[PDB]
């Protein structure tokens, strides 16, 4: 067949304890050790590197590609930037890719105070393109990397930071997609936390870009931690896992029993929070990030604590010019903002807050504070655990579930070793301290699964977009099939082939080799015999049904009884009762094994279960009173070989009808096909032949490796189907019915303008700007409605809209709902209720009002939604208005481009777009 | 010596025994 599947193999290079080296390599090439680096190092550093550092740069030393795998603050940065140096020094560029925007900004200015050769591209933001070494998001990449080839135009190595935002759903497809569009001459350094199967992440970069790819691996943590957790109703902390890392059942039993109790029924006041977070600053275990899953929660514990003060006057009169010194360039109308003013007075206390709900400067301003150590107690959301590392000493959970789809569930180990990963700071402490706090019953093995349990593995959430289809249907060296079959998703599915393949060549050697049968009638008597015994087995489970067969379980009645293939002969019953199922004692021929053939054999009682009975006769032989003796059960046993002499024919069965009452319908015709085949059995040429039991057991040999070569091709024709493809023939079939594409798959002048649609549904919004829906609309009610393609996260209320506002948006769903009938009518999965309610109109009013000119105190009255959720909204749309900018260039439709960009200045001003600190 | 018994016993299942 045309197996064109992977072909790598990895070996295990030897290293000092303390890191693991491993290298994928295409199969047919011969492995070849790193050779140890020529001249002087491309960057020194003010430390001593760690084992695994040095094995990530003598790889880079070698330009070969490197994933690698440690804990969040072991020194993964480290290897980074002697790929930046290595290629500096060779005038070669270089791209530090990253998947969020802020840790963009953040990583540019790491780089730019040390290289200063560096650049920063972002969705908001473009500084010095030239540079050799340029940090962008991932997603400019790949929008790069679709529109030309400038992009990797001298680019030596490009750096992924933090491969795990692949898991991500909404960013993990753009992160893959870009991984597959890299040239191959291109060489990669891969930055992660441990992961349990980052081999097979090499061994997909190795089968893609047809070069080696290293894995250095290390459990190694600079900082051990305690982990203790907090028994709902408890009085203080168990320690769960100590610094060696061992799980103390001990104390974890104990801290649930008092959970187990300590609750209503079982069995004002401050808070739980607000008493760990006090112990915490007299146990001298600040600075504490304090997580919480719902920024509401995060503001109410963080002001439970305005009660106290965790500053100095030295530290206050510091925040209060460190903060007035960052809002300076905020205008007079938006320091007066209610959010200025409601933190300030946290921050004088040493308190802090973090959540996307906060504003941008004043989010940025207190992650300053923070590593200026101004914040002693923070309590931030989980997204400040995605993000640059900011360590503190202590790491507080406030809640261990979270609300996914329609049920509860606790947080993954993943999860917690995230944001647990931030307790321990390099130098600081000599351990970092985790607290959980529970509040339902939690078993022990998925605690210890949970706080010492190894990462989840990081597998691919590839899947399809119009955006990439028609992005490489524009390109006319890539298609859409190519990029399915090398994705991880593929490549983790494809996992399967490899040792299959193999034993089917081998089974098949095997199979023509053992293909030495006299004659092929042969086969004819097998199948014979082999159907009988199914049937001999059917017949058995009606016979072993109790409701059937106990009222003939009387002591000496003959029976056969064979388990797991061995049997015992037959045997005779003495009495039989329930078990724990029922259990009779029978003696037989022999946890004794049976009788060998040869062995004259002993007779021995044993309790056997009841659906152990192959047959039962009509015979009832007289057994002895007291079977204790020896002589007895050889007595019994001669009784027996009378009983068979007797009947030659064999010893006789009971009529499952006629004598056991068995009137179910099913047997009537299992004993006709008995008898029938039965009668083709006796029939056969082979039956009397002498060597029938020599042939028939080659055949029986050739018959199970036959069986083997189907289930192996069963599970190959599965492991080597492609799973996406029924779902793109679908969306192909959508492009060409809405005329973005041709039935040869060649893309339309309209398929280019959805190219340059990425940030939001380009195929809806295509399809309303070529039926003229924005021709008729100003730019301020344009940009309002584009609103609803930018607000995904949305959970609340709809707002009562004007009519100039409803106008367009009806406009808008109408073509939505025909987007949707024409996805079905190609058999797509979507719900049409679910596809328009999922465009949120909830800021048409806002964002209209911002663009005639509204101050920020102003439209904020409008909503309940967090301020800072609006600003992040904004910034969405001014990056999707300048990609509808492009969209209408693309066919040199000037009227919209002029549209579109006179909404972007009645947008773009004030605090909304205010410059970045980091920047 | 041996018999062929083709028929099974039984009980009340209503029986108080004491
Ligand atoms: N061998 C080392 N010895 C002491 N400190 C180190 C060492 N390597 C890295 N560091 C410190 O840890 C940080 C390195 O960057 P880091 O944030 O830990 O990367 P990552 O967390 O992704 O692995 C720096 O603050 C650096 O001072
Ligand atoms: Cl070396």
């Amino acid at each position: 067949l045309a197996d064109l599947m992977p072909r790598v193999k990895v070996q295990s290079v030897e290293t000092v304890e303390g890191c693991t080296h491993e290298v994928a390599l295409p199969a047919e090439e011969d492995y070849l050790p790193l050779k140890p680096r020529v001249g002087k190092a491309a960057k020194e550093y003010p430390f001593i590197l760690d084992a695994f550092q040095r094995e990530a740069i003598q790889c880079v030393d070698n330009n070969q590609s490197v994933l690698v795998s440690a804990h969040t603050s072991a020194g993964k940065t480290v290897c980074a930037e002697y790929a930046i140096a290595l290629a500096l020094r060779e005038k070669q560029r270089v791209i530090f890719t990253s998947p969020i925007k802020a840790l963009s900004n953040q990583k540019y200015r790491e780089m730019y105070e040390e290289f200063q050769d560096v650049g920063l591209m972002t969705g908001d933001v473009t500084i010095n393109p030239t540079a050799s070494c340029l940090v962008m998001t991932t997603e400019i990449l790949r929008s790069m990397l679709y529109r030309g080839s400038e992009v990797m135009r001298e680019v030596a190595w490009v750096i992924f930071d933090e491969i795990h935002y692949m898991r991500d759903s909404e960013r993990g497809v753009v992160w893959e997609e870009t991984i597959i569009l890299l040239p191959d001459n291109v060489h990669y350094v891969f930055l992660s936390a441990t992961i349990p199967n980052a081999r097979q992440f090499a061994e997909w970069i190795c089968h893609l870009h047809k070069q080696p790819c290293h894995v250095i691996y290390t459990d190694y943590r600079p900082t051990p931690l305690q982990h203790y957790i907090f028994p709902a109703g408890g009085d203080g902390l168990h320690l769960v896992v100590d610094e060696n890392g061992d799980f103390r059942e001990d104390n974890f039993n104990t801290a649930m029993q008092v959970l187990r109790d300590a609750g209503d029924l079982a069995k004002k006041g401050p808070s739980n929070v607000f008493k760990i977070v006090k112990m915490i600053m007299e146990r001298n275990f600040q600075p504490v990030i304090i997580f919480s899953f719902s920024k509401k929660d995060c503001e109410a514990y963080a002001l439970q604590m305005t009660k106290l003060d965790f500053n100095t006057d030295e530290e206050k009169k510091m925040v209060e010019e460190v903060f007035s010194n960052a809002i300076d360039c905020l205008s007079d109308e938006d320091k007066k903002l209610p959010q200025v003013e409601h933190v300030l007075p946290l921050l004088k206390r040493g308190i802090g807050i973090h959540h996307g709900g906060l504003l941008p400067i004043l989010k940025e301003t207190i992650e300053i504070l923070f590593s200026e150590g101004l914040i002693k107690a923070l309590f931030a959301t989980e997204t400040f655990a995605m993000g640059i590392n900011m360590p503190a000493r202590t790491v507080l959970f406030t809640n261990a579930r979270k609300f996914d789809g329609k049920d509860f569930r606790w947080i993954s180990s993943g999860e917690y070793i995230q944001m647990s990963g931030r307790a321990g700071r390099r130098g600081m402490d000599d351990r970092g301290i985790v607290i959980l706090m529970v509040d339902e019953k939690m078993s022990p093995t998925i605690g210890k699964q949970l706080l010492k349990g190894s990462a989840d593995p990081l597998n691919s959430a590839f899947h399809l977009t119009y955006n990439m289809v028609l992005n490489l249907l524009r390109v006319e060296e890539i298609n859409p099939e190519y990029m399915l079959e090398k994705s991880f998703y593929q490549f983790q599915h494809y996992r399967a082939i490899p040792g299959v393949v193999e034993k089917v060549k081998n089974s098949e050697e095997q199979y023509n080799k053992i293909v030495i049968p006299n004659e092929e009638s042969v086969v004819i008597y097998y199948k014979i015999r082999q159907q009988l015994a199914k049937l001999g087995k059917e017949i058995e489970e009606y016979i072993h049904k109790p409701k059937y067969c106990l009222p003939f379980l009387q002591p000496g009645r003959l029976v056969k009884v064979k388990n797991e293939g061995d049997d015992f002969g037959w045997g005779v019953v003495v009495n039989f009762s329930k078990k724990s199922l029922y259990v009779v004692e029978v003696l037989l021929r022999c946890a004794a094994k049976p009788a060998k053939p040869d062995e004259k054999g002993e007779m021995q009682v044993v309790p056997v279960l009841v659906h152990l009975l192959s047959a039962i006769s009509s015979v009832r032989l007289y057994i002895p009173k007291d079977l204790r003796p020896v002589d007895n059960r050889q007595s019994v046993l001669k009784s027996i070989q009378e009983v068979q002499k007797r009947f030659p024919d064999g010893i006789p069965l009971l009529d499952p009808i006629d004598d056991m009452g068995i009137q179910d319908q099913g047997l009537k015709k299992v004993i006709q096909k008995v008898e029938a085949f039965e009668h083709r059995m006796y029939s056969h040429p082979l039956h009397n032949d002498p060597n029938l039991e020599t042939v028939y057991t080659l055949c029986e040999k050739k018959a199970q490796i036959a069986i083997d070569i189907k289930s192996a091709k069963r599970e190959l024709k599965k492991a080597r189907t492609v799973l996406q493809m029924d779902e793109l023939k679908c969306r192909k079939r959508v492009l060409r019915r809405l005329g973005f594409a041709t039935s040869s798959d060649v893309i339309e002048m309209k398929g280019r303008v959805a190219c340059e649609i990425s940030s939001a549904d380009e195929l809806l919004l295509t399809e309303m700007m070529f039926n003229g829906l924005f021709n008729d609309l100003s730019a301020e009610q344009a940009t309002a409605l584009l609103s609803c393609f930018v607000f995904q996260e949305n959970s609340s209320e709809m707002p009562k809209l004007t009519e100039q506002l409803a106008g367009p948006l009806r406009q808008m769903q109408e073509c939505a709902k025909r987007i949707a009938k024409v996805s079905a009518e190609a058999k797509l999965e979507i719900d049409e209720e679910t596809y328009l309610s999922s465009f949120k109109p909830h800021l048409m009013d806002v964002v209209y009002t911002w663009a005639t000119g509204a101050t920020f105190a102003h439209i904020c009255k409008m909503t309940d939604v967090f301020e800072g959720s609006i600003i992040r909204c904004m910034r969405r749309l001014e990056e999707l208005l300048r990609q509808m900018c492009q969209a209408a260039k693309a066919i040199g439709n000037t009227e919209l481009e002029n549209k579109f960009a006179e909404g972007i200045t009645k947008i773009k001003r004030d605090i909304v777009f205010a410059a970045s600190l980091y920047l | 010596g041996w018999f062929i018994d083709k028929t099974p016993s039984v009980k009340k299942d209503s029986f108080f025994l004491d």
